[PDB]
């Protein structure tokens, strides 16, 4: 039920800075007032992020995902290798209840949206392994980690309430971690899901590096600042 | 004294002959609630089984088995486990699980198991001779077999070919026997390869429908995800001993804390990578681990050519748990730690012995 | 066929080095106690070759 629409969806690439945006807690332990340096894969600080005003785009190593969302109108994410049924793909999908994780063989169309009136973008789905459903995950800056390390698929969420105009803001948040998958897919490439009315979204991408970062924890043990050792003369 | 020193006499002084330790009373372990079980009962109390030649296949990941149940019940006529032991599923676990189920005879009960031949061996079902998992079998006589003849029952007998381990064939094509084509209608050397199982409830024993069902268990790289629930007891306080709280293993003793976990940590350390409070999993409560006592024993003796009585002083330990020297004499609890065998004196003279934080002891007694 | 020589094949442990276990009783291999009766869960030590 899958057809190519009329119009191109050329969104302009431009590119703008990251400043200190990308900080995830690295594991689970709890500290309080304390400096700890540790080296993982992280967004590294004042980098060039890349904006879209819908491509496939490399996995690489990690994605840094944000968006300033208005009214909902990204839905979901696709994973994989070939993008069909000679390769798993995941899937994920936010709609106005529940939130649902497949892991398929899918036939996905030239251009998934998710349509309206639930979901229709596969022509099939065959050899389904691994199914989730959860709570939703969604002015309003969503902002999202994907990393996928030796079969673990994680996934951490932070949400923002923002005032600016234009670009991210000058600021710190750490992302907490929110979803952990046990399943081996090698991901190389994904795309975003948008569910346009049959009848103008932006959004930001950013790759990981590999690198050592500086962490300050206050007494009640959350991250309130960081250091990139790798920046400049001083940093280091 | 003596052995340490390696003397049969000894001069006044202090020595350090050993150490003391608190010993660990019990061990405690600590699980999550248990939850999301494998669904074998909608398997095994399945209303209507499949064929020989149509095996049910049913694939399991991401849940808890308990085979303890399927073990211990006695209504399973053959329990066949060739890869592992029973008592040991409990223990290891794979990354998968697959279930084939089906109907046969009751003669052709040995039929599936590794390295074996036959009509059901060669044209419904194949086992490798390297499989792994187990084998379940059960009469259903009262509810497979009908009165009238459970015909519904197809299996398979000929073939040209054998049938792969793990494959299913369902074709109804008219085998031909001979070399004489056939135009879809059986003739001399044409048969149909599929034929009905007469079962009765008056027919015997080895005649009757036996339901069985092979599970195999597979390793793929993938993490594991299902095997049997992690036993745990209960947790006491106030009381060195050793725990195993949710894989984290160590020795102390558990107190009561007021530190605010934020809510997606599960154990907390402090500096130098020393774990100083968890969470069980299932009061959801945040504790606190303290080392239970040690230290080092001293002995403090006038000199041999002179007595042979001695006082014995504990570095660093409370006089709660001392424990022949758990009452002996009045004991005295300093700043240094805690002494038996010597008496407290309001008097104050000259330091003979030192034994710290400004006091110390001479022969007069002790 | 020879069957003079038959090897254990259950035990409640394992053996410290150079021991000798000769004792045939019944292996309570289930939680069903087999009190001495073979049966269910209950299989005898010895096999044979
Ligand atoms: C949003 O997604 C949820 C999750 O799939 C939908 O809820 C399920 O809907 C199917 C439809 O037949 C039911 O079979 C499931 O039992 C439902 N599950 C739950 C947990 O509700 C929900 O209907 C979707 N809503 C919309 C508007 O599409
Ligand atoms: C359909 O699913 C089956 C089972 O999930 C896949 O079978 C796997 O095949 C690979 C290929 O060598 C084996 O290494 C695995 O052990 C098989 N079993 C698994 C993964 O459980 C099969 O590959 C799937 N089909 C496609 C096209 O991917
Ligand atoms: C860290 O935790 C402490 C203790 O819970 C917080 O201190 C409380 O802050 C609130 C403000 O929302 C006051 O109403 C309470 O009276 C405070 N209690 C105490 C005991 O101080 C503190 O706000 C938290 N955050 C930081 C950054 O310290
Ligand atoms: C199939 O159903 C029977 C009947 O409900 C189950 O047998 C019961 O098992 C429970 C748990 O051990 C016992 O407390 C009951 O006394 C049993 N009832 C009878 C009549 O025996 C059996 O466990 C089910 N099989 C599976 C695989 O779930
Ligand atoms: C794990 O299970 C236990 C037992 O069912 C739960 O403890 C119960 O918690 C409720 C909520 O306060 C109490 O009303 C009950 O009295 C408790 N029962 C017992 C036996 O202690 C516990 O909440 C569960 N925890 C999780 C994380 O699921
Ligand atoms: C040895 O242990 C006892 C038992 O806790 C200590 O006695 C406590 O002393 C504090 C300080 O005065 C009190 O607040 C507690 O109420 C006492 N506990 C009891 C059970 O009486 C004693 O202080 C310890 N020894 C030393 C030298 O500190
Ligand atoms: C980011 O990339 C754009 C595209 O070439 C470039 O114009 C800009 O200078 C870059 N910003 C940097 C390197 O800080
Ligand atoms: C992904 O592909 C690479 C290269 O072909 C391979 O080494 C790896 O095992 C694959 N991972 C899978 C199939 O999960
Ligand atoms: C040590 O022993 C000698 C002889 O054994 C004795 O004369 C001397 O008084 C002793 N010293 C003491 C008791 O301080
Ligand atoms: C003498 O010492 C004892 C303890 O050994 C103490 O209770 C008492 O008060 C002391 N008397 C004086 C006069 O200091």
């Amino acid at each position: 039920q899958c057809v190519n629409l009329r119009t191109r969806t050329q969104l302009p690439p431009a590119y703008t800075n990251s400043f200190t945006r990308g900080v995830y807690y690295p594991d689970k332990v709890f500290r309080s007032s304390v400096l700890h340096s540790t080296q993982d894969l992280f967004l590294p600080f004042f980098s060039n992020v890349t904006w879209f005003h819908n491509p496939v785009l490399p996995f690489n190593d990690g994605v840094y995902f944000a968006s300033t969302e208005k009214s909902n109108i990204i839905r979901g994410w696709i994973f994989g290798t070939t993008l069909d049924s000679k390769t798993q793909s995941l899937l994920i999908v936010n709609n106005a209840t529940n939130v649902v994780i497949k892991v398929c063989e899918f036939q996905f169309c030239n251009d998934p949206f998710l349509d309206v009136y639930e979901s229709g973008v596969y022509s099939s789905a065959n050899n389904c392994t691994f199914e989730y459903v959860s709570q939703p995950f969604l002015k309003n800056l969503r902002e999202f980690v994907f990393k996928n390390i030796d079969g673990y698929f994680k996934i951490y969420s932070k949400h923002t309430p923002i005032n600016l105009v234009r670009d991210l803001p000058q600021g710190f948040s750490a992302l907490e971690p929110l979803v952990d998958l046990p399943i081996g897919i090698n991901i190389t490439r994904f795309q975003t899901l948008l569910a346009l009315h049959r009848s103008a979204a932006a959004y930001y991408v950013g790759y990981l590096q590999p690198r050592t970062f500086l962490l300050k924890y206050n007494e009640n043990g959350t991250i309130t600042d960081a250091v990139d050792c790798a920046l400049d003369p001083l940093s280091e | 004294t003596k052995c340490t020193l390696k003397s049969f006499t000894v001069e006044k002084g202090i020595y350090q002959t050993s150490n003391f330790r608190v010993q660990p009373t019990e061990s405690i372990v600590r699980f999550p609630n248990i939850t999301n079980l494998c669904p074998f009962g909608e398997v095994f109390n399945a209303t209507r089984f499949a064929s020989v030649y149509a095996w049910n296949r049913k694939r399991i990941s991401n849940c808890v088995a308990d085979y303890s149940v399927l073990y211990n019940s006695a209504s399973f006529s053959t329990f066949k486990c060739y890869g592992v032991s029973p008592t040991k599923l409990n223990d290891l676990c794979f990354t998968n699980v697959y279930a084939d189920s089906f109907v046969i005879r009751g003669d052709e009960v040995r039929q599936i198991a590794p390295g074996q031949t036959g009509k059901i061996a060669d044209y419904n079902y194949k086992l490798p001779d390297d499989f792994t998992g187990c084998v379940i079998a059960w009469n259903s006589n009262n509810l497979d077999s009908k009165v009238g003849g459970n015909y519904n029952y197809r299996y398979r007998l000929f073939r040209k070919s054998n049938l792969k381990p793990f494959e299913r064939d369902i074709s109804t094509e008219i085998y031909q026997a001979g070399s004489k084509p056939c135009n879809g209608v059986e003739g001399f050397n044409c048969y149909f390869p599929l034929q009905s199982y007469g079962f009765q409830p008056t027919n015997g024993v080895g005649y009757q429908p036996y339901r069985v069902v092979v599970l195999s268990f597979e390793l793929l790289h993938a993490p594991a995800t299902v095997c049997g629930p992690k036993k745990s007891t209960n947790l006491v306080k106030n009381k060195c001993v050793n725990f195993n709280f949710n894989g984290l293993t160590g020795t102390g003793v558990l107190t009561e804390s007021n530190k605010k976990f934020l809510p997606f940590q599960q154990f907390g350390r402090d500096i130098a990578d020393t774990t100083d409070a968890v969470r069980d999993p299932q009061t959801l409560e945040i504790l606190d681990i303290t080392p239970c006592s040690f230290g080092g024993v001293s002995v403090i003796t006038p000199g041999t050519n002179t007595s042979n009585q001695v006082a014995v002083l504990y570095q660093g330990v409370n006089c709660t748990e001392v424990p022949v020297y758990s009452t002996g004499s009045n004991v005295f609890q300093t700043r240094a730690g805690c002494l038996i065998g010597a008496e407290h004196v309001n008097n104050s003279y000259e330091c003979d012995i030192p034994i710290g934080a400004g006091i110390c002891a001479s022969y007069q007694s002790i």
